[PDB]
């Protein structure tokens, strides 16, 4: 009794994780996309800036 | 005369702005009174934006500009084989002047659409994974791109040592020159590369074209289109060139400054609108010839500098966008001992198969396949105590595989001897052999195989593929050589 | 008028007019050159002096160097003498092959049709392809964002897809190379005469080339696009055709106008696009649409930066799109071909109210099974597939079937395959997916249902394998 | 010649002359001044009227004063005479010793050696540094940078390596402070004072300082490190002998650069930097060199903004070095010093046919292991130590171990450590690598390997460690 | 004033992020063009300029001095951004503070591993050194130690007991407001400490166990304190002194 | 016209995602000062006095009233974005559709937790 509990719960506390992980990466990819979105902005305002004071 | 003569208006951070001028081209040589040269980039109702060709010191406010009939052209022919020169043809390994008996404008167009034929025959590295799983075909445009120090100069230089064996060799079709063009980097740097192909016996068949971080702007950004130029001298005349621009990153950095400096508009990174276009010319300008216009070749290995891994980052971003593909570097496969640090599953070859002998082809594909399926299962391996047997298998075909794509530098190799050793692996003769004793296994078993079985590899190279033979004959070699090896 | 070179930096080029202004866009004819270069007026700057944007290199030019007004834009040869030739942006030919002799001439800036000469109707535009006209069907006068690069079948689906509309509707098409690689233009103009959809022989060609290739100024690559419409535009308002536009790549359309203005000294917006992003891309679609005359419907290579669908120019993209086309390598190596995913692509117009119910509950029916036969995998790879419940056998048996059924020879692959290519009716498409389902052919094995065309082939075959 | 100025805005200063305009690059002398005022030319701006780069102080400075011509870039003395001498960018004393009499001056400004000038000769130096000495050896004659972000120990490693390499070196040394700490220029004079390597009562120096430091205005920051060079070059050339050059820090050039390109009119390039980014680095870097006539070993530390690699100034300056030392926060914090990343720094000579194949495969076996516990790391932090394989976790008590045994006490940072400190020769480092990754130490705890010098004490500290 | 004429002074920037703030305004209103984040090309200049000015004279110029404690603040904890790290740059080390720490209970919030001293014990007298000398090694390996074994099965000896030191150096090295400490009350509780007196004292005590301690100390042992203040140091007499009462007075306190 | 004159009336700005990207082009090719996401700083103010004007008119002024039903485009979700956040800041409330309860078949896809109305329960008739 005790193996099939133990594995039956592996099972789906891994398919958790697993599922978990998935929605985490999603998550943090979305991030990552805004983040290197405003970076290449950021720069562009900083050289028009530097470059119409002149 | 200030149609055919200027006045130094202003001077600094190599840009000259010349009253007068007014019968100058878009980008015609010009002469300042202390001799340096400049090019003419911006033509401006008042004035002409002219680039430094050297130090600014030796330019003041009122030096006279001069256009002299001149023409930005370089030396061309077989006279620069063996011979190291900087952007403009010049000769700066201190052996005499060039022998050249012509010349070629650095600024042309590429061939276009007709003058072509598809991309069909092998150009060989001599590189075990970019040979079998990112093949590169005479006419090609190949991508050599990763963050710095991961081993995009030694693909090149391995690739230009490999041609040896064919430029030896009776056949004159399988004959490659090579052309090194040098960007921004150190003098030193230069020296111990060319060294290198010196002891390797590379140099007599190879052009460095060098143009290092002292020299000039200009110089840098012409480097490039010198080298390509030599090599269509080659394209053009039924012969066969492959070309390294070392590197691109380097020269669009100064192109960037002489733009910037100009005051043409900044971009992306800083970079002008016309930052693609210069690279997309130039890389255009590798061709395959037709029979009509004598068959002849111009191949090209750019490389580019990542930052951090950003493949998307601006230039990059270009580069990859023009090439028929690329081989991508990485710093972890490195330092893990996959070297060269190709990352197999994301390099690309779009002309691929097209450009591989029917032996390679052979094993590469089986080798790709079972690399992928490696791939899938590959996190599960240190995790993996209760798998089936399949994915079992699955590992340790993947782990031996990727044994047998490591290689040493220096040590190119012919691609009958790539097909013997990829063959172990993919027969599954190694699968029982521990990984770390592979790259020990595949030295012993291949100086072997050369000392006492040349007929056998002989048979691999002629007959195209691996017969009912060969495959007899591999089958006891290895089995026997394995039980000893293991003894 | 004829005027003058004021001022050359790098393909901007400005140029003073003593008398009448060219008009913006106007084409402008540089004199003293080898070859033609065209200049497109961009500006008008005030003093009588125009900026422009340069169509070809600029090395060589002289402050004071003629230049003539040619009193329109850019204006290129259009009709049936197009198809099988190679033109550039300004309309010259580079294929070799002389002078395009049609009797029309066309300017490649027009405005979009008018609100009344709108089409209120949304229809198929078949294809015969079964995936894409049962899962994803591409509406007539919409923009289908074709997904996937190399490896993928991607030429022959394209090249297909001009044999096909050109057999059932009529309609020729139309090839735009958006930053073409001149290699690659090469190798598909052959592989276009090796299939038959051009010909170098006869009047049989279904399609006009048009590049922009990637070693041209940006102001000829941003162009192309509208130079290729232009083209298509013939067929659709003088012929009455249902035409096919293909636009490789639309993100090198999009960054060759974010090239031109940052050439212009306009100020980059978010990312660093044109702040022009969405207007450049809308002037530009907007033309591709359903008249009351014809049609033309576009098939648009999408390239995606860093992977990022947010990215400003995908983004912009798919606000035009009404179908996605998904080429999967996946997909490729189960032998599957057109190498098309089933549930990765996608259409607006797969709804009851536009393609009616019954192509609705077949396709949502197709749909469901490929999603259910994925959830059993994990349970197979697991169990085993004999301890499936007899309900959850069934969906197995079916959904490869309709996976294999799916696939489907074309006509343009007669050559390398032997195999004869098949155009499958919409309403046949319909049939056999509906019979598949209803549980019609539970009884045939399931290699029958590949590469054949209609479902009577699929018996036809069942019965010839012995 | 005699000039005018005309705007003054910070370091920059515009001159107009009404006779003969200064070259580019020329030193011109303001008058009235109670100290020299240097302006050097960067560019003619039309109008007979140039832009200059103040090398001192613009404060007190008025729309009229007068500008001599000194019909010359900055000269500085060079020669035997600046041993045990501290000069300033434009080669005043600041040691309060009085004059510097050389029988010869020199340009700051030349042109680097040419390629056929260039030599190939590359031999171990070794340093007494496990971590450089295994991994990433330095080369006689070669180019050495230290890479840090703010605090991660450059100035402490060029310090230790002037204490190992120096302090016995047979020629001379020359170390050009650049924009850094005026304590720290203090804190070497007298320690060298102390070891006897500079001597103020005879002529046995060996060492010429060259500083212009952080109180300094960017002008004096972007030429110091000519100035340091040029005395360097003397030695190399004009006794062609076996010179060390330690620049603290080379940054500091690129940055004083970005402090005035915005009033020397540039538009910026990316990160707020100098178009001329890379030339001005490269007309400067191809002068540190080794060359046919004498051999330099040059040391540079270099700084790393917001301690990203990526940034122009850092990244463009890998392409000028044989050998690199990369220095991490992220495993300073961790209390591993020198926090020298294993799996980013790099040697020409790392290679089996210069360093030997036993130091080569320890050096790659000792990467490989660290690369193997890095990819483990994040996924048994959260999936747990009990799901490895036996042999698994071994890779991570090796790996934990030879991380550790990287780490050494320095003399220089017994302030910081509270050990004494260790050097250890090369053959001992490679056998204690060595032994490690055979398991001959499994048994030893983690702690054993931590701050100490050769593989032995680690055997006798984890005996300590016992009771 | 104070550094030239004989004295010593201390000198707090409140705070320099504001500054820079104003001397980016007055720049850009100059029209001086912006630079990396529109602050001026040469902000690290502002600041370095500044703070070159805190000093050590030499007996010849008198002897006296000038320390500054700059301040900046940060965003969301980034000590790496670009112009914190211009003044980390500038100074001779930084004491970098958390909110997770601070809501933690470590307060001062000071980060260990993040912070350094570039004078290190120089700075010291030699009884602090004496305590104090290796400890900040220590407790960086001890962090580390502590996050790896995050996964508590079977430790080894050696990490159980740089753990058990860890934690309880921890609890040592809190403080409370507005009672700066004299040098030798700091000497004799990290002396305690570092000396493993208190290794098997249940950590959340240890705080109680100080406070009373010290008022042991001071009340009882002003002549051991006063022998350490004067000396400097902890000699073989006082540390046989200190011994004999941490070990005597913990056991009571434990009872 | 209709608030008014003693009458009610419902406008949709469809959407106003696409007016604020035009606007920006405007302000870019006049050289304005580009912020967060390159928009102006007067990007809020397009929206607020356009939404502002939409108001319900009490018995003294007709009774009339104008209903505004802006629109606005989420890029994968995000409704911290510039824009977003600046209209939400506007309005009286949001009804937020979710990509994934439209994949899954529930439409109207609102997703209930995430909207509001911050005005119109007085305004529901009790049978509701
Ligand atoms: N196959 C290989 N096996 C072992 N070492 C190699 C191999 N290929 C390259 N290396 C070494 O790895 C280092 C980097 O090689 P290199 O070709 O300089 O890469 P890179 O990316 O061009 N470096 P850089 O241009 O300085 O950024 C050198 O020390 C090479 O000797
Ligand atoms: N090898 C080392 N051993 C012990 N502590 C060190 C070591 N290197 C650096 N540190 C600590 O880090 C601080 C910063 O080191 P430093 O060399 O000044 O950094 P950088 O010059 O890179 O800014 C030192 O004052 C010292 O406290
Ligand atoms: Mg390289
Ligand atoms: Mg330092």
């Amino acid at each position: 009794e005790s193996t099939t509990s133990e594995q039956s719960a592996r099972m789906t506390a891994m398919d958790n994780a697993s599922k978990n992980a998935s929605e985490m990466i999603d998550k943090l990819t979305l991030t990552f996309n805004r983040t290197r979105q405003a970076v290449i902005t950021k720069e562009l305002i900083e050289i028009i800036s530097g470059a119409a004071a002149l | 005369d200030l149609e055919e003569t200027g006045r130094v208006l202003s001077i600094g951070d190599g840009i000259a702005r010349v009253h007068g001028l007014r019968n100058v081209q878009a980008e015609e040589m010009v002469e300042f009174s202390s001799g340096l040269k400049g090019m003419s980039l911006n033509l401006e109702p008042d004035n002409v934006g002219v680039v430094v060709f050297g130090n600014d010191k030796l330019i003041k406010e009122g030096d006279i500009v001069k256009r002299t009939g001149a023409i930005v052209d370089v030396p061309v022919g077989e006279e620069l084989l063996g011979r190291v020169v900087d952007a403009l043809g010049n000769a700066i390994d201190g052996k005499g002047p060039i022998g050249s008996k012509a010349r070629r404008r650095v600024g042309l167009k590429a061939p276009g659409i007709i003058p072509r034929i598809s991309v069909r025959e092998p150009m060989q590295t001599g590189i075990k994974a970019v040979d079998s799983l990112v093949p590169i075909g005479r006419g090609q445009r190949e991508l050599i791109i990763g963050d710095r120090q991961t081993g995009k100069t030694s693909i090149a230089i391995d690739t230009i040592i490999n041609q040896k064996r064919f430029n030896d060799g009776t056949d004159e079709k399988k004959k490659l020159y090579c052309i090194y063009v040098a960007i921004g980097q150190k003098r030193s740097t230069v020296a111990q590369l060319v060294k290198r192909l010196t002891d390797a016996d590379a140099m007599k068949y190879t052009i460095v074209v060098s143009a290092t971080a002292s020299d000039a702007a200009p110089l840098q950004y012409l480097a490039p289109y010198s080298g390509c130029s030599m090599g269509e001298y080659f394209r053009d005349n039924g012969k066969h060139a492959l070309i390294i621009y070392d590197d691109l990153s380097k020269q669009a950095v100064a192109y960037r400054q002489m733009s910037l400096l100009l005051r043409r508009p900044p971009g992306r990174e800083a970079y002008p609108g016309d930052v693609f276009y210069l690279h997309s010319r130039l890389l255009e300008r590798a061709a395959k010839m037709n029979d009509a216009f004598g068959g002849g070749s111009l191949t090209a290995l750019p490389v580019i500098e990542t930052q951090a891994g950003d493949v998307s980052a601006y230039i990059p971003t270009n580069v990859i966008s023009i090439t028929d593909g690329q081989i991508f570097l990485e710093t972890e496969l490195f330092y893990k001992g996959i070297r060269p640090a190709i990352n197999v599953g994301l390099s690309v070859s779009r002309v691929g198969s097209a450009a591989q002998t029917r032996a390679m082809k052979q094993v590469a594909g089986t080798m790709k396949l079972e690399l992928a399926q490696y791939r899938e299962v590959a996190a599960f391996a240190q995790f993996g105590s209760d798998l089936d047997a399949a994915t079992q298998q699955l590992l340790s075909r993947g782990v031996r595989l990727t044994e047998l794509l490591k290689q040493g530098q220096y040590s190119p190799m012919a691609i009958e001897e790539q097909v013997a050793v990829i063959y172990a692996g993919v027969r599954g003769y190694l699968d029982k052999l521990e990984p770390s004793k592979i790259t020990k296994f595949e030295n012993a078993f291949l100086s072997h195989v050369i000392s006492q079985h040349q007929a056998l590899l002989s048979k691999i190279r002629t007959d195209g593929k691996i017969s009912e033979e060969s495959d007899a004959k591999l089958k006891e070699i290895v089995t026997n050589f394995l039980a000893g090896f293991e003894a | 008028t004829t005027g003058r070179i004021v001022a050359v930096i790098g393909a901007v080029v400005d140029v003073q007019f003593d008398e009448g202004l060219p008009p913006i866009l106007n084409a402008l004819e540089v004199q003293g050159r080898e070859t033609r270069l065209v200049l497109e007026v961009a500006q008008h700057l005030g003093e009588s002096t125009v900026r422009t944007i340069a169509m070809d290199g600029t090395e060589g030019l002289v402050r004071g160097q003629k230049v003539l007004d040619s009193g329109a834009p850019i204006r290129i040869p259009v009709g049936p003498e197009t198809l099988g030739r190679i033109m550039n942006v300004i309309g010259e030919p580079i294929d070799e092959r002389g002078p395009i002799k049609t009797k029309q001439f066309a300017a490649i800036h027009a405005e979009a049709p008018e609100f009344v000469e709108m089409s209120v109707e949304q229809e198929i535009l078949v294809t015969g392809i079964k995936v894409v006209d049962l899962l994803a069907p591409y509406a007539k006068g919409g923009k289908i964002g074709l997904f996937g690069g190399a490896g993928v079948g991607k030429t022959v689906l394209i090249m297909e897809l001009i044999n096909n509309v050109a057999k059932a509707h009529g309609g020729y098409s139309v090839f735009a190379g958006v930053g073409e690689r001149t290699r690659e233009g090469n190798d598909l103009y052959h592989e276009m005469i090796e299939s038959g959809v051009i010909n170098l022989k006869d009047a049989t060609s279904k399609v006009a080339l048009v590049y922009g290739q990637m070693n041209e100024p940006p102001g000829a690559r941003a162009r192309v696009a509208l130079t290729g419409l232009t083209v298509a535009e013939y067929f659709r308002d003088q012929e009455g055709q249902d035409v096919l536009l293909f636009i490789d790549n639309i993100f090198r359309f999009t960054q060759a106008g974010s090239e031109v203005s940052a050439l212009l000294g306009r100020i980059p917006s978010a990312v660093g696009y044109q702040p022009t992003l969405a207007t450049d891309m809308g002037t530009m679609q907007e033309r591709i649409t359903t008249t009351k005359k014809g049609s033309i419907t576009s098939v648009q290579a999408i390239y995606v930066p860093a992977d990022d669908l947010t990215d400003p120019a995908p983004a912009t993209t798919f606000a035009h799109l009404d179908a996605t086309t998904v080429l999967s390598r996946a997909i490729a190596e189960l032998g599957i071909y057109p190498a098309v995913d089933p549930l990765d692509s996608t259409s607006r117009i797969m709804d009851p109210n536009i393609v009616g119910s019954e192509h609705y509950d077949v396709a949502r029916g197709v749909q469901k099974i490929l999603q259910d036969y994925k959830s059993l995998q994990d349970i197979i790879a697991i169990l085993g597939m004999d301890e499936l419940s007899e309900e959850d056998k069934l969906t197995v048996s079916r959904a490869r079937k309709i996976q294999r059924f799916l696939s489907q020879p074309f006509q343009v692959a007669e050559v390398f395959t032997g195999h004869l290519g098949k155009l499958v009716p919409l309403k046949e498409t319909i049939k056999g997916f509906q019979q598949i389902l209803a549980g019609e052919y539970d009884h045939l094995p399931e290699q029958a249902f590949y590469m054949v065309g209609p479902i009577e082939e699929a018996v036809a075959k069942a019965d010839k394998l012995a």
